[PDB]
């Protein structure tokens, strides 16, 4: 008996959660941009220590 | 005091003091490290030590003359000092070193011994002087790929590839009459200096120095030089600030005096009226800190430097310091603004009314080169006394609240967290 309004509340739930899932990807990539482009360089110390 | 400028083809500035027992005469050029490229980084530091070399200084000491020089980002200086009744000899010596005969100084023997002396200064600086080399690395990441990033002493890699021809090329383009100011301080009259210059028909070189393509641009960034063999952590942190000829010049200087300078081992420095000290002294998070407001022709920096041995509580020190900066936008008391007015006037009085005529010659020439004249100390006090609580909040909400930062560190800095944990502390948002 719930068949008609079950599939109406399912349209709202899927549209809201699919938008939150795409916004989560953008926010994560922005906050991780410093780590991904980080650079390193090595200069061997002089043997006296 | 009272200054007096003229222009007879040559710009002559003077600041007489009848109480002084000495007199200084020199020339200040309007080019420094920020007018170089990465290939010739250090060529201004070699001209300093060629001027102060032993065979040149011996000729000066026979007539009672002492020499000095100073290299900075925006200017360079070459000063001669003497007794008050011997300032005519000071100008002749300066004549046969810049206007004439700067080829006897660039001989082969004098250039190799001078070079070896400069390579040893810059090597000991990079291995022993940790507070000053971390502040140099701050300028190098904050202004990267612009002229304002280059170090004033040079590097060991660029110094080794400098020959005599690099010294002569740099002089033809920058040691010009259009880029020069002749200064005089101490016990010397303004009219006696200009008539001495007119009796000789001097002319260094005519003018039209190069153009300098790029402007200075601040970039939020960090550089970490970790060394676990050293016993402390040295850190510097800043935002973009005010240049000279800015309206907010003295408001930025006053906001740095609110937080000020600290020494944990001096008893009276623990009693200053600074609210930040109630958080730091409970667990003794640092040994010292100092707040600065630096200003150049194109940009500036505002922030602090610190050194500590508590290598496990670094994150609490950086956190507590940045939460006080937020108060400049939200909640800053009238008492804090009146304290900082009084101490800033004392700080500026000691800098400009010291006894040394050599320090006064460097301040005068740099100011006249960059705005045409010199502001009096009585006029600067009136500007400081007219700053309100509303002026500090407007300046801070523009320059501090939710803004990017530059960071540099060396030593035991494992406990210094990532950029974004520190960037986030610049806005409260519990608000």
């Amino acid at each position: 008996p719930e068949h008609d309004e079950r599939k109406r509340l399912g349209l709202k739930t899927v549209i809201i959660l699919s938008s939150l899932y795409l916004l989560s990807i953008w926010v994560k990539k922005f906050k991780w941009a410093g780590i991904k482009t980080r650079k390193f360089v090595f200069n061997p110390p002089k043997p006296r220590k | 005091a009272e200054v007096t400028q003229l222009s007879n083809g040559i710009v002559v500035a003077t600041e007489h003091n009848p109480s002084a027992h000495t007199a200084s005469v020199g020339v200040v050029f309007g080019s420094g490290a920020a007018n170089e490229n990465p290939y010739n980084n250090g060529v201004s530091n070699l001209w300093k030590n060629i001027f102060l070399s032993k065979e040149n200084s011996a000729v000066a000491a026979k007539e009672g003359l002492a020499l000095s020089s100073n290299i900075s980002r925006d200017f360079q200086s070459y000063i001669v000092s003497s007794l008050p009744g011997s300032t005519d000899k000071s100008l002749d010596f300066l004549n046969q070193s810049f206007i004439q005969q700067k080829a006897n100084l660039l001989s082969s023997s004098n250039f190799e011994a001078t070079k070896k002396s400069v390579l040893k200064q810059v090597q000991d600086f990079e291995e022993n002087d940790h507070p000053n080399r971390v502040l140099e690395h701050l300028h190098s990441t904050a202004f990267q790929n612009t002229p304002l990033s280059l170090p004033t002493r040079g590097t060991l890699e660029s110094l080794e590839n400098l020959v005599v021809a690099d010294l002569e090329s740099f002089a033809n383009n920058h040691f010009l009459n259009s880029n020069a100011v002749v200064v005089g301080t101490g016990n010397i009259k303004h009219e006696d200096l200009v008539n001495s210059i007119e009796s000789k028909n001097l002319s260094l070189q005519t003018g039209t120095k190069p153009v300098l393509k790029k402007k200075a641009a601040f970039l939020g960034s960090e550089v970490r030089l970790r060394d676990d063999t050293l016993p402390k952590a040295w850190i510097s942190l800043a935002v973009e600030g005010e240049p000279v000829n800015s309206p907010n010049y003295f408001v930025a200087k006053l906001a740095a005096q609110i937080f000020g300078s600290y020494n944990a081992f001096e008893p009276a420095s623990r009693l200053q009226g600074i609210k930040l000290l109630d958080n730091i002294q409970e667990y003794q998070l640092c040994d010292n800190f100092n707040h600065f407001s630096l200003s150049y022709k194109d940009s500036g920096l505002w922030g602090f430097s610190t050194a500590t041995r508590n290598v496990t509580m670094i994150d609490d020190l950086i956190h507590f310091t940045l939460k006080q900066w937020n108060r400049l936008t939200i909640s800053v008391t009238d008492t804090e603004v009146e304290r900082a007015k009084s101490l800033l006037k004392l700080q500026l009085g000691q800098l400009y009314e010291s006894g040394n005529p050599v320090n006064d010659a460097n301040l005068l020439g740099a100011e006249v080169l960059i705005k045409g004249s010199k502001l009096s100390l009585g006029e600067a006090f009136k500007k400081i006394d007219a700053i309100t609580v509303k002026d500090v909040k407007a300046w801070a909400g523009k320059r501090l609240w939710d803004q990017d930062i530059a960071i540099a560190g060396t030593g035991q800095i494992e406990g210094l967290l990532d950029y974004m944990r520190i960037r986030s502390d610049m806005s409260m948002m519990r608000w």
